[PDB]
RNA sequence: AGGUACUCCGGGGAUAACAGGCUGAUACCGCCCAAGAGUUCAUAUCGACGGCGGUGUUUGGCACCUCGAUGUCGGCUCAUCACAUCCUGGGGCUGAAGUAGGUCCCAAGGGUAUGGCUGUUCGCCAUUUAAAGUGGUACGCGAGCUGGGUUUAGAACGUCGUGAGACAGUUCGGUCCCUAUCUGCCGUGGGCGCUGGAGAACUGAGGGGGGCUGCUCCUAGUACGAGAGGACCGGAGUGGACGCAUCACUGGUGUUCGGGUUGUCAUGCCAAUGGCACUGCCCGGUAGCUAAAUGCGGAAGAGAUAAGUGCUGAAAGCAUCUAAGCACGAAACUUGCCCCGAGAUGAGUUCUCCCUGACUCCUUGAGAGUCCUGAAGGAACGUUGAAGACGACGACGUUGAUAGGCCGGGUGUGUAAGCGCAGCGAUGCGUUGAGCUAACCGGUACUAAUGAACCGUGAGGCUUAACCU
RNA sequence: CGGGUAAGUUCCGACCUGCACGAAUGGCGUAAUGAUGGCCAGGCUGUCUCCACCCGAGACUCAGUGAAAUUGAACUCGCUGU
RNA sequence: UCAGGUAGAGAAUACCAAGGCGCUUGAGAGAACUCGGGUGAAGGAACUAGGCAAAAUGGUGCCGUAACUUCGGGAGAAGGCACGCUGAUAUGUAGGUGAGGUCCCUCGCGGAUGGAGCUGAAAUCAGUCGAAGAUACCAGCUGGCUGCAACUGUUUAUUAAAA
RNA sequence: GUCGAGUCGGCCUGCGCGGAAGAUGUAACGGGGCUAAACCAUGCACCGAAGCUGCGGCAGCGACGCGCGUUGUUGGGUAGGGGAGCGUUCUGUAAGCCUGUGAAGGUGUGCUGUGAGGCAUGCUGGAGGUAUCAGAAGUGCGAAUGCUGACAUAAGUAACGAUAAAGCGGGUGAAAAGCCCGCUCGCCGGAAGACCAAGGGUUCCUGUCCAACGUUAAUCGGGGCAGGGUGAGUCGACCCCUAAGGCGAGGCCGAAAGGCGUAGUCGAUG
RNA sequence: CCGAACCGACUAAUGUUGAAAAAUUAGCGGAUGACUUGUGGCUGGGGGUGAAAGGCCAAUCAAACCGGGAGAUAGCUGGUU
RNA sequence: GCGAGGGGAGUGAAAAAGAACCUGAAACCGUGUACGUACAAGCAGUGGGAGCACAGCUGUGUGACUGCGUACCUU
RNA sequence: GGUUAAGCGACUAAGCGUACACGGUGGAUGCCCUGGCAGUCAGAGGCGAUGAAGGACGUGCUAAUCUGCGAUAAGCGUCGGU
C-alpha cells in the first residue's frame, strides 16, 4: 500500500533522485524550457518551484539556502536577479508542462516543461 | 513444471483472443494551424491549441 | 574359494524393501451365556469357562499395480473427513444424601497446552487447561520448507574374519533440481447473452462466514447433611483463546522533516554549505501503514427433532408413551446474525430517461441498400484517489478545488544565517522559541485538466387471450 | 548413585554386573595447540513469542529483442462406484 | 615493474590527485512473493538436531589478572580507568635537524665551538561543547567442565579437513 | 364371592423386526421413483443377439454329372503352417509403342475391382515414358529413448550478464536514452590508472558503410570494405658461456625395433 | 604472535535451463616456512606420482586417451515395412 | 534512407525461369468465402438427422439435436 | 385499432472448428551428370645424394585463391606436329 504518501522513486535510491533533480532543476533555470519524460516533469515542478518562491525574497540567508539546493552559483544568481522579479506578482504555478509523444528509443511518454514567461 | 501434451492451434488462438490491438478512437484538430495530433498534445509544428507553443 | 559401501553392464514389477490392493489369522471395538466377586444380591460396577460378530488401526499372509524411478522417519507450514466423544450440551441406571463420581444412551456446533531430555514418533518428567480425544486422508502434506535419523564414497572403536572386508552395533564428517501447459484453488478482468436502447435502486433462488469457554458475585452458607462440607434452577459481572474493523489514545516504523557529530574532498579563502563513507554514524519525528493499542462479535428468540420423559388410549374387560389422537425434549438440523448473490439461460422486479425521416432494389422477408439523422447514454482523452499488479472501481475537466504550486495554520525539530557584545581562545550571550519544516488542515484558478471528434440510432417479432375501441 | 535444571535418553563425577578395555595393529596421564566432537554459563540479540514498518533489486505495465525442458491425439469438471 | 595527497602502524581502510570509467535494453508502477539491507514496544534461546543466522566484542596507554604448567606458557586471562577541542606551562616544551660566525688544521666533501632558522612528540594544570570524543570506515565476544589428536603441517581438484 | 364366553402355552412353518459404528459427497435398487414398479404361485402376451429364418452376393471343401452345372456343407482367430496375388526399380521383347497436338513428377475430379490396386481426365509441369510375356531384386515403414533435414509447442512467456547512476543543452542524421561536443552528477584510484613478459596477430590510425555480427536502437564499434602505419652499433632476439636435462662419432648392451653412454654438441629460467 | 598482499577453503545465504560444467557475497585458516610463485626439465598406463583420499595423471581414472583385432560376445530388451 | 524491399517497363517460349532462380510434395503459418459454435461435460468418430449455403429431385459443403463408443504399438 | 398479459422466438462471434479457394514457409519427388562403384583387356611395376615423396615462399598488366612454373619463375632453346 501507499496510502495519502507523495514523491516517485522513478527507480532510483533517494541519493540518484535529489542529484538528478538538482541538475534538472539548474538546466530549467538556465534554458527556459526542457524536454523529459513526463513523470519527472511532473516531479521536477516541486522542486523548481519552490526555488523560484525563494527568489521573490532577497537575502544573503536566501540565497545560502538557494545555493544549498542548487550549487550552481550562475542559477542562484538568475534565480534572484531575473526569476525572482519576473514572477513576483505570480502566485505559484511558474511552470507549465506541454505533452510531446514518445521517445524513439524506448518508446517513454515525453513533455516539455517551460517557465510560464519564457 | 511442463506440458503432458501439446496445446493445440486452436487454444493458442483463444488465448491471444485478447491481444488485439486498439487504434485511437480519433484524432484532434489544432484550431489555428489545422494539423491533427494525438488529444492533449503539440502538433508536429509545435502549436497547441491554436498557439505556437515552441519553435520547430 | 571369497570380497566389493570403489563398483559396472544387460534385464525384471517374471521377484523383495515403501505406498496401494486382496485377506482379516493377529489386533482393536461390540455382543451372547452367566460361574462368581459385590455383607445379602449374577446383571450399580466387574464378569471366569466358552460362544457370535463388526472395523480395516496393529503384527502378518499373498505377490495383483509401479524396477525405460510411484523420494524415506521426524519436525515445520497448511489442512480435511469419520465418530468408537477428550471438553462443553441433553439424558437413563447407580452400591446417586449433597459436593464429587461410576456406567450406558444421544450428540461432530465449536474448542481441544507450553516446556526439559532425545533425530525421534512415542515416552518419562515440570508446569498449565473446560479439555490437552481416537482414527482416516500415499502411516495427509519435500514440483511447499527442513534434512537431525535411516541409507553411498572418508575415518575409528568393540566384535567377526588368515584376509579383502563385515555388523536393523556404536562413533565424528558428509551437494535436497524444476520459469506451471492442463485439472484444481484464491483473486481479478474481457466477450456475448438476458429480445428497442439507456441510467439507477432492488427482490433473493442459491452459496459462504460465524457457533469455544473460565473465574468471581448474587440466589445461599439456603436445599442436602450427624458433621465435614455444600448444590440444582435462575441472574449479574469480569477474563482466556479466536475473529472483524479502526488509528482517537499508548507505541513501532518513518533512507521524502529537523538537529548533533567523525574522516575527507570541493564550492578561491574566512564564515557558511554540498558530495562520499551502510541513511557514514547517531538523536528525535509528520502523514501513511501498523500491534503490543481499543472498539465490537459468538447470542437471545423461533421451527422441527435425538436419546429420554409423558398424557389420553384400545388391540389384550387389566396393564400399556402408540396402534388412532395429544404434549415436552440438546451447542447437532431449519431459521434468526454477517457477507456474496439474477450467467437464478428458470437470465426476475421497480423507478426514471431517449429515439415519432426519405427512398430504392429483390429471390418477398424478423430481406438488402442509399440518402438524411446521431438521442438518452457510453467510451476515449486529460487532472487524479486511504481504489489498484494490469484491467476494474471512485472523484474531477474552466458553468472547475481533480492534481501540483501558492497563501495561512498545524506538526516536528529545538534558539538558523548575518550582525553585535563578553572572552587570549574553544565557546557563551543577545537579536530569537529563532530558522527550516514530507505525505496533514483550511483556503486560493497561478499551472494543467481544449472547442471538438468517436461509439450508440430513428418507436422496437409472431401467436393467443383480456380489456377497450 | 551423586551433581547441574521447575523438569536433563545428552553432559560431568562415581560404582563395576568390562554382552564384547588393556599395555608400541601400544596402556594410563598430560601443559600448550585445534575453522575438531559433547555439555554449561554471562553478554547479546527478529532465532523465537509474533510479527510491523521502511530502503533498494526483481516480480507487474509499456516499447525493442527473444530462449527452454516437455509433447500419441484432445471438445483436458466434481463425487461414488467399476 | 611503477607507488602522489589528508587521516592512518600500514601496500589495511575512508575521501581524493594524475589518469580512467557509469559496466550495450530502456520507460513507468510502487500488489503478493523472492532476493540484498535498515529499525523495532515488552520479553530474551522460550527457536532449533544444534544459538544455524543475526546481534555483540573490537583501538592505544595505564592499573590489574586464577587454577594448572613441560616454567616457555596459560595471558590481550578476566576486570577496569583515561581519550574531543581551547589556553597555559613553553609567543613551540623534551627531542631531532642545523646556517652564519669563531677557532684549529697534516687546508679539506676537514675537526672543534657555537647555536640562527626549520621541524616537533608526550605530559600536566585550567577551561569548554555534545546524548555520545578509540564518534565514520576500520577493529578480539568472554568464562567453566569434558572426549580425541602432542604440537606447525597434509588430504578425498568438484558433497568428507577430521579423531 | 362377583363378572358371562372364550382362554392359556407349547410344537411346526411363511414373511418381516432388533442385533447393525468410518473416514472427499447422497453413495449397500445404476438413477428417478415404487406399497407394488416388492415377494410367492399359476397362466397368456410381448421386447430382446452379429443365434435361427427370409432375400441378394462371394469364397473353401466334397459329391454328382458334363472348366461348367447341380448338390451338400463350411468360411471368429494369436503363435504358426499352407495357398494365391498387388505394386515399385532394373534386363530382354524394344532402332518397337506413347510423347512438344505435352513424358515423368505434382495437385484435383469421375469411374472401377474382394483387397493390395487399376483406368480416364481438368489444372500444374516442360522431356521423357513404356504395353505384353518373361527375368532380377538395395521391392513396400508409424513405432526400434531409430538416423538426417525441416517445422511446431511452451510463448511473444523467462531473460537482456554485477544495484558505480544518471540529467540537460547543442550537433549530425531518415531516425538519437546509448554516437560527437559542452556543463553538471556519480564510480575506481596498491586500480576499474600507467608499463612489460607470455599468449594473440592487424584487433592499431584514417576514410567510408549499417545487410549480418553487437543480447535493444545505432548515425557508433574490437563488425564490412578501402587506404595508411612498426625506421636502432647502444632496447630485445640472434650471438659468446654454461644449469637441470637432451642428443651423442667410436663404444658397451639388447631377438629386431632399440637401451645407456664417452669425446663432444645442444639447452635459459642464470 | 596480530595482520594486508599471496596461498588456502571451515560456516551460511544466493545461484542450481547459473554471470560460473564448482562461482559470488558476508564471515574463516596459513601468512620466514614441511611457505609461495615464474620459466624450463624428468617420470607413461598394471605404468607413473601419491604427508595415502584409490587421490591425481588435460572438465575422463578400482587401470588415461587415440587407432586397430572389431560387425568381440549378448540363452537379454527393443524393432521387423 | 543516393537503403532493404517492391511496383511498372523491357528481355525471353516461359520471370509464381530474376539469380533466396527446373520441378516445387508434406509438416507448419496465413488471407478470403460457406456453414457450425458463447446452458455446454469425456479417444472427438460412427449410425440416425433438422436447418442453411451451393451446383444441377439429386450431387457437394456444413452439422443443431440424438443411439452407440475409454487411441495405437509393445509386453 | 390500441394497450396490457401470457407463450414462443430469429439477427451477436471476442474468438474457435470443418470444407474450399489463393498464398507463405520448406526442399520431398521426377528428370539430369565433367562424380563415384565393380570389372575386362593391355601397359607400367618404382622414385631418391644428378637431392625424392611431401612441403614453405615466391612468380602475371594482378588484390586473392586455383592451375602451371622457379629469381631464365602461366615460362627459355631446339627438333618435329599443327
Ligand atoms: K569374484
Ligand atoms: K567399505
Ligand atoms: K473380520
Ligand atoms: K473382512
Ligand atoms: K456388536
Ligand atoms: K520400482
Ligand atoms: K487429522
Ligand atoms: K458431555
Ligand atoms: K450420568
Ligand atoms: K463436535
Ligand atoms: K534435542
Ligand atoms: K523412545
Ligand atoms: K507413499
Ligand atoms: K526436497
Ligand atoms: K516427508
Ligand atoms: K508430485
Ligand atoms: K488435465
Ligand atoms: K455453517
Ligand atoms: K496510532
Ligand atoms: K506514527
Ligand atoms: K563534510
Ligand atoms: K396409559
Ligand atoms: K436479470
Ligand atoms: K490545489
Ligand atoms: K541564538
Ligand atoms: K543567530
Ligand atoms: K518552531
Ligand atoms: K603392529
Ligand atoms: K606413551
Ligand atoms: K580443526
Ligand atoms: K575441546
Ligand atoms: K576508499
Ligand atoms: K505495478
Ligand atoms: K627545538
Ligand atoms: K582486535
Ligand atoms: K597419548
Ligand atoms: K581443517
Ligand atoms: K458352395
Ligand atoms: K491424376
Ligand atoms: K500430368
Ligand atoms: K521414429
Ligand atoms: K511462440
Ligand atoms: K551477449
Ligand atoms: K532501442
Ligand atoms: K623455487
Ligand atoms: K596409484
Ligand atoms: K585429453
Ligand atoms: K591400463
Ligand atoms: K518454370
Ligand atoms: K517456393
Ligand atoms: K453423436
Ligand atoms: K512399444
Ligand atoms: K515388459
Ligand atoms: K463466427
Ligand atoms: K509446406
Ligand atoms: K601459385
Ligand atoms: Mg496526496
Ligand atoms: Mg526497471
Ligand atoms: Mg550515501
Ligand atoms: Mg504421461
Ligand atoms: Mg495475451
Ligand atoms: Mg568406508
Ligand atoms: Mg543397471
Ligand atoms: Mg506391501
Ligand atoms: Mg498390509
Ligand atoms: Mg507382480
Ligand atoms: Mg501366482
Ligand atoms: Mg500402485
Ligand atoms: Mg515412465
Ligand atoms: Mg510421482
Ligand atoms: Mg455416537
Ligand atoms: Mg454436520
Ligand atoms: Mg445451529
Ligand atoms: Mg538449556
Ligand atoms: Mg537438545
Ligand atoms: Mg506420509
Ligand atoms: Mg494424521
Ligand atoms: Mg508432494
Ligand atoms: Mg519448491
Ligand atoms: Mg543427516
Ligand atoms: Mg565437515
Ligand atoms: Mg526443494
Ligand atoms: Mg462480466
Ligand atoms: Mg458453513
Ligand atoms: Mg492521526
Ligand atoms: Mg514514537
Ligand atoms: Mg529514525
Ligand atoms: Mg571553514
Ligand atoms: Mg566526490
Ligand atoms: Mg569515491
Ligand atoms: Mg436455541
Ligand atoms: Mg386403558
Ligand atoms: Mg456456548
Ligand atoms: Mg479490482
Ligand atoms: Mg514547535
Ligand atoms: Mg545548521
Ligand atoms: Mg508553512
Ligand atoms: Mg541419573
Ligand atoms: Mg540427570
Ligand atoms: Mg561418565
Ligand atoms: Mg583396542
Ligand atoms: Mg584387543
Ligand atoms: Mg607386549
Ligand atoms: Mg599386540
Ligand atoms: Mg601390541
Ligand atoms: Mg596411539
Ligand atoms: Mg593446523
Ligand atoms: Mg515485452
Ligand atoms: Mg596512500
Ligand atoms: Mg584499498
Ligand atoms: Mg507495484
Ligand atoms: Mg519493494
Ligand atoms: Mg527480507
Ligand atoms: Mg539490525
Ligand atoms: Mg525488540
Ligand atoms: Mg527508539
Ligand atoms: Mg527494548
Ligand atoms: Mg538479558
Ligand atoms: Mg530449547
Ligand atoms: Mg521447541
Ligand atoms: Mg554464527
Ligand atoms: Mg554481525
Ligand atoms: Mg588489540
Ligand atoms: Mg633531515
Ligand atoms: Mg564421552
Ligand atoms: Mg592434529
Ligand atoms: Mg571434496
Ligand atoms: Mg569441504
Ligand atoms: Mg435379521
Ligand atoms: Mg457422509
Ligand atoms: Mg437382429
Ligand atoms: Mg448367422
Ligand atoms: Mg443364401
Ligand atoms: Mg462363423
Ligand atoms: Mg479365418
Ligand atoms: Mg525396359
Ligand atoms: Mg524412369
Ligand atoms: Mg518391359
Ligand atoms: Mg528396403
Ligand atoms: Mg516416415
Ligand atoms: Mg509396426
Ligand atoms: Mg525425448
Ligand atoms: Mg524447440
Ligand atoms: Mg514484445
Ligand atoms: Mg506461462
Ligand atoms: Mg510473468
Ligand atoms: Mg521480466
Ligand atoms: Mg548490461
Ligand atoms: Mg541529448
Ligand atoms: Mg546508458
Ligand atoms: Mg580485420
Ligand atoms: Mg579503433
Ligand atoms: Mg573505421
Ligand atoms: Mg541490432
Ligand atoms: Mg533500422
Ligand atoms: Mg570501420
Ligand atoms: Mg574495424
Ligand atoms: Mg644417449
Ligand atoms: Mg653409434
Ligand atoms: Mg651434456
Ligand atoms: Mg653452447
Ligand atoms: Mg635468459
Ligand atoms: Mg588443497
Ligand atoms: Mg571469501
Ligand atoms: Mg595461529
Ligand atoms: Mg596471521
Ligand atoms: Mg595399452
Ligand atoms: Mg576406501
Ligand atoms: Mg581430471
Ligand atoms: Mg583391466
Ligand atoms: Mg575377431
Ligand atoms: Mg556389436
Ligand atoms: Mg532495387
Ligand atoms: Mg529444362
Ligand atoms: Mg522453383
Ligand atoms: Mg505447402
Ligand atoms: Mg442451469
Ligand atoms: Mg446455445
Ligand atoms: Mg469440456
Ligand atoms: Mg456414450
Ligand atoms: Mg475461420
Amino acid at each position: 500500500m501507499r496510502h495519502r504518501k507523495s514523491g516517485r522513486q522513478l527507480n532510483r535510491n533517494s541519493s540518484h533522485r535529489q542529484a538528478m533533480f538538482r541538475n534538472m532543476a539548474g538546466s530549467l533555470v538556465r534554458h527556459e524550457i526542457i524536454k523529459t519524460t513526463l513523470p519527472k516533469a511532473k516531479e521536477l515542478r516541486r522542486v523548481v518551484e519552490p526555488l523560484i518562491t525563494l527568489a521573490k525574497t532577497d537575502s544573503v540567508a536566501n540565497r545560502r539556502l538557494a545555493f544549498a539546493r542548487t550549487r550552481d552559483n550562475e542559477i542562484v544568481a538568475k534565480l534572484f536577479n531575473e526569476l525572482g522579479p519576473r514572477f513576483a506578482s505570480r502566485a505559484g504555478g511558474y511552470t507549465r508542462i506541454l505533452k510531446c509523444g514518445f521517445r524513439a528509443g524506448d518508446n517513454a511518454p515525453m513533455a516539455y516543461i517551460e517557465l510560464v514567461d519564457r | 513444471a511442463v506440458q503432458q501434451n501439446k496445446p493445440t492451434r486452436s487454444k493458442r488462438g483463444m488465448r491471444r483472443s485478447h491481444d488485439a490491438l486498439t487504434a485511437v478512437t480519433s484524432l484532434s484538430v489544432d484550431k489555428t494551424s489545422g494539423e491533427k495530433h494525438l488529444r492533449h498534445h503539440i502538433t508536429a509544428d509545435g502549436y497547441y491549441r491554436g498557439r505556437k507553443v515552441i519553435a520547430k
